[PDB]
RNA sequence: GGUUGCGGCCAUAUCUACCAGAAAGCACCGUUUCCCGUCCGAUCAACUGUAGUUAAGCUGGUAAGAGCCUGACCGAGUAGUGUAGUGGGUGACCAUACGCGAAACUCAGGUGCUGCAAUCU
RNA sequence: GAGAACAGAAAUCUCCAGUAGAACAAAAGGGUAAAAGCCCCCUUGAUUUUGAUUUUCAGUGUGAAUACAAACCAUGAAAGU
RNA sequence: AAGCUCGUAUCAGUUUUAUGAGGUAAAGCGAAUGAUUAGAGGUUCCGGGGUCGAAAUGACCUUGACCUAUUCUCAAACUUUAAAUAUGUAAGAAGUCCUUGUUACUUAAUUGAACGUGGACAUUUGAAUGAAGAGCUUUUAGUGGGCCAUUUUUGGUAAGC
């Protein structure tokens, strides 16, 4: 449903995080930093292995 | 439970009860909205509905005209009509409701102008077909229903009551997706298995596993049938000859009656109490200021 | 009075909390299956926790509800484990009761090291005939006061048949 | 920057109704109105799709059609002196059931039996009821009720 | 008179704490070969009318209960508002003549009503 | 609020009380309970042609809403939308 | 100021009938704004910086965000929605009752509704009934700079606007 992936994207919410937890991971880290718990996010990189986004976020936090 | 919470007196202000027919539960405004009430494209029209209520699988059929003020019952078909004919028991099945639908299609039809018209078939085999009404004149009659609850399922005496009425001249645009013998997979219809629930083939089928298998409930279940000598193919003759009693005299003959509303108007107030006026019961009022609520 | 206001068990509901999904849960499930013959049901985490290590909708626990005869067996069978001694709490004001057991083996059931060792709890909800009034579709009602299951009434019931002991104050 | 474009604008009126309530009272879409039922611009609280001035209030035209929306009416815009043009009506939330064509037809129309009785009786008809003529000299009594002379209480000086 | 299905009626019903229920008419309980519906035959669906039962629900009765409603020259011909008017007054206010005219508190009474069909000593 | 094998004031399961501070597409507030809502299953009438009416208006432009008939679909045991 | 077309012909500073419309009262911040308050006690290879061992996961502090254990629960005038007291529209030859036609709507059913004709309710003909005229079209001039008092309403920290 990557369509609605970008769906929650353009959106998606804290319920959007629920939908996300129900490239591809481009939209991934996208709404990633979006919702940005951070633990969920480390595990995110987890399920993972985008890059730029993550790096920037880490540098800013 | 207000012995623990104990609400205040200001809490009861925005209180609003529903229907009398809601608490006790009798009327619904989501099915009746498309049953009694209707757009003014038809205006004043005696939309007769068939009220069906199977309690303990007991045959109950009621016909009430659609009126906003003052309902008038046209006809009624209960379970105290089959013992009158000759059918003792076995009136709680689908075949009984099937014969009831045909019986109500002759009793109500008698006062519905003519009785010769609106028939169809009398062979009774179980086949999905449409009744051919008389061209130019007698339009195909359509009977309306009135239930409320009862889950949408297959093999219902309530839902199959229209099927029995469909063979009585009553033309209703129904389907065949819910017949006892229908496959959920494909869209094929099997009239062979359908016939089993007409002559009581499914009833005698369970009896075959009682004289060799289930012997414990042999003396318990099926007892009234042995009293009328029903065990062989005599059960089939019951529903078969039941159609002959339908065209006999559908005038609904009253029972014993014996003294209606006259001599039986004095029984309740013979053991219970009543809310008598305080002017006569001053002995109980003056007793409240004595020791009941006046401290000894 | 009493005729027809006996005191059947409505249902026994065994329940296994497991702060995670995966093998360790499908194994808890396997336990409840072979023990009930019924295929058991999974429950998702309601919110996310972190100090419990769970996320919203994770699948975190299985359970299974069991009714009539089969109920009484597993009741007594695990009731054994508890040496026929509950406590004065354990019983709800609305007259049901429960207990936990750990080690689901202390009641029949072998070991199998590729299954592990799980607890053995489950609640027992009691009722009388005519419970249906509060439960059917049409004319749904609430059961009359002098018909409701209570703590007094259920404890006394337990103390009797089973013979088991109540305990505490 | 602003709030328009695709689907926005109008941040002055933003929903429903109340009053009686049972839906809108489930009998609006059922019954079809005819000649007499006026759909006064009622229920505009949530129906202000181009809200008019506060001056337009009270005037009424002539009903000629009943449908989904409302009936045709006029509002003699008494601005300055005479009345301007225009017609109005109202959406669907302003659809009512006027009782003016009810009570008036249960008092005058109810006395139709008193009209068909003059030629075979002797005049004295019509429902032109008398308003309230002053009472003349009536006959009263005294025995059974002893008169009593009252007096206002002496209001003293106090806070 | 009572009871069941189907309406009108929307606190004049429902809730806490009790009592009554000979007949008829409901419900609960029992069954799992077929159909529908679950993690669980509790609810729903299907089948049957032989067996525990006035135990639950409904109804009725009991009540200076609670809540709500009706009535009264009880509160109160009140308060507020309108018209007219050369009364006092700096402002904030307080009256008379001629119409209309608040709520709550106090007191008293009632404790669901009704049509059709069917059943019932 | 009252319980329990793994398990603490939070997680899983069960029961009781309970006339809506909720749910019901954006930010928000009354509704309504054998729900007008949510979930599962079943889906393409959220699309086209021919009329009329309501608010603004000069019985306007644009936009939006309500209510029929005449083709073409879906859901349902029936009555319907 | 200058014209045309008509007649039982335009209604009302006083009294009865309560169907619509509105955003001032109540509530919430648990996805919208704001004055979403005020502290203490821990844990450091490697969240980011020093001193001291040539070193090795040898050791020891301070200065910012959290968790556990408390308090308040966010002003009526940010927005949307939503009441009592109140005010138009309703006033019959233009309408109603009894007998009777038609059609492509409704119904099993010349039944109802909608749509016609004829007769009666005839001086109490649909509260009371004051009242030196009514409707439509066209054109021109002046005016787009005043003040004060009484009653009602908002604001109103002396004198006072």
């Amino acid at each position: 449903t990557s369509q609605l992936i970008e769906l929650v994207g353009f959106v998606e919410l804290k319920q959007l995080l629920l939908e996300h937890h129900k490239e591809l991971k481009e939209k991934i880290l996208s709404c990633l930093t979006m919702l940005r718990t951070a633990e969920e996010l480390i595990q995110s990189l987890f399920p993972l292995l985008r890059k730029i986004i993550y790096t920037n976020l880490i540098s800013l936090l | 439970a207000f012995q623990k919470d104990a609400k205040s007196s200001a809490y009861s202000s925005r209180f609003q009860t529903p229907f009398r027919r809601r608490r006790e539960g009798k009327t619904d405004y989501y099915q009746r909205k498309r049953l009694v009430t209707q757009h003014k494209a038809k205006y004043n029209t005696p939309k007769y509905r068939l009220v069906v209520r199977f309690t303990n699988k007991d045959i109950i059929c009621q016909i009430i005209s659609s009126t906003i003020t003052g309902d008038v019952v046209l006809a009624a078909a209960y379970s105290h009509e089959l013992p009158r004919y000759g059918i003792t028991h076995g009136l709680t099945n689908w075949a009984a409701a099937y014969a009831t639908g045909l019986l109500i299609a002759r009793r109500t039809l008698q006062k519905l102008g003519l009785d010769e018209t609106y028939k169809g078939v009398e062979e009774v085999e179980g086949e999905y077909e449409l009744t051919e009404a008389v061209e130019d004149g007698p339009r195909p009659f359509k009977v309306f229903l009135d239930i409320g609850l009862q889950r949408t399922t297959t093999g219902a005496r309530v839902f199959g009551a229209l099927k029995g009425a469909s063979d009585g001249g009553l033309y209703v645009p129904h389907s065949e997706n819910r017949f006892p013998g229908w496959d959920f997979e494909t869209e094929e219809i099997d009239p062979e298995l359908l016939r089993s629930y007409i002559f009581g083939g499914h009833v005698s089928q369970y009896m075959e596993e009682l004289a060799d298998d289930d012997e414990e409930r042999f003396s318990e279940l099926f007892k009234g049938y042995l009293a009328d000598d029903i065990d062989a193919d005599s059960l089939e003759d019951i529903y078969t000859s039941a159609h002959e009693a339908i065209r006999a005299d559908p005038a609904f003959k009253p029972t014993e009656k014996k003294f209606t509303k006259e001599q039986y108007a004095a029984e309740s107030k013979k053991y219970r109490q009543t809310k008598l006026s305080k002017e006569e019961r001053a002995a109980r009022v003056a007793a409240k200021i004595a020791a009941l609520a006046g401290q000894q | 009075q009493n005729p027809m206001r006996d005191l059947k068990i409505e249902k026994l509901v065994l329940n296994i909390s497991v702060g995670e999904s995966g093998d360790r849960l499908t194994r808890a499930s396997k336990v409840l299956e072979q023990l009930s013959g019924q295929t058991p049901v999974q429950s998702k985490a309601r919110y996310t926790v972190r100090t419990f290590g769970i996320r919203r909708n994770e699948k975190i626990a299985v359970h299974v509800t069991v009714r009539g005869p089969k109920a009484e067996e597993i009741l007594e069978r695990g009731l054994k484990v508890k040496e026929y001694q509950l406590r004065d709490r354990n019983f709800s004001a609305t007259g049901n009761f429960g207990f936990g057991i750990d080690e689901h083996i202390d009641l029949g059931i072998k070991y199998d090291p590729s299954i592990g060792i799980f607890g053995m709890d489950f609640y027992v909800v009691m009722n009388r005939p005519g419970a249906r009034v509060t439960r059917r579709k049409r004319c749904k009602g609430t059961v009359g006061n002098s018909h409701k299951t209570t703590k007094e009434d259920t404890v006394s019931w337990f103390k009797q048949k089973y013979d088991a002991d109540v305990l505490d104050k | 920057g602003k709030s328009h474009g695709y689907r926005s604008r109008t941040r002055y009126m933003f929903q429903r109704d109340f009053r009686k309530h049972g839906a809108v009272h489930l009998s609006t879409y059922l019954k079809v109105y005819k000649v007499g039922d006026i759909v006064d611009i009622k229920a505009n609280g949530s129906i202000q799709k181009g809200m008019p001035h506060k001056f337009y209030q009270g005037k009424t035209g002539v009903v000629y059609n009943v449908t989904k929306s409302s009936v045709g009416v006029i509002i003699n815009k008494m601005v300055g002196n005479r009345y301007l043009e225009k017609r109005l009506n109202l959406r669907v939330e302003h659809i009512k059931h006027s009782k003016c064509r009810q009570e008036f037809l249960e008092r005058v129309k109810a006395n139709a039996a008193k009209r068909a009785e003059a030629k075979a009786q002797g005049v004295a008809v019509q429902l032109k009821r008398q308003p309230a003529q002053p009472r003349e000299s009536r006959i009263v009594s005294t025995e059974g009720n002893v008169p009593q002379t009252l007096a206002p209480v002496p209001y003293e000086t106090f806070i």
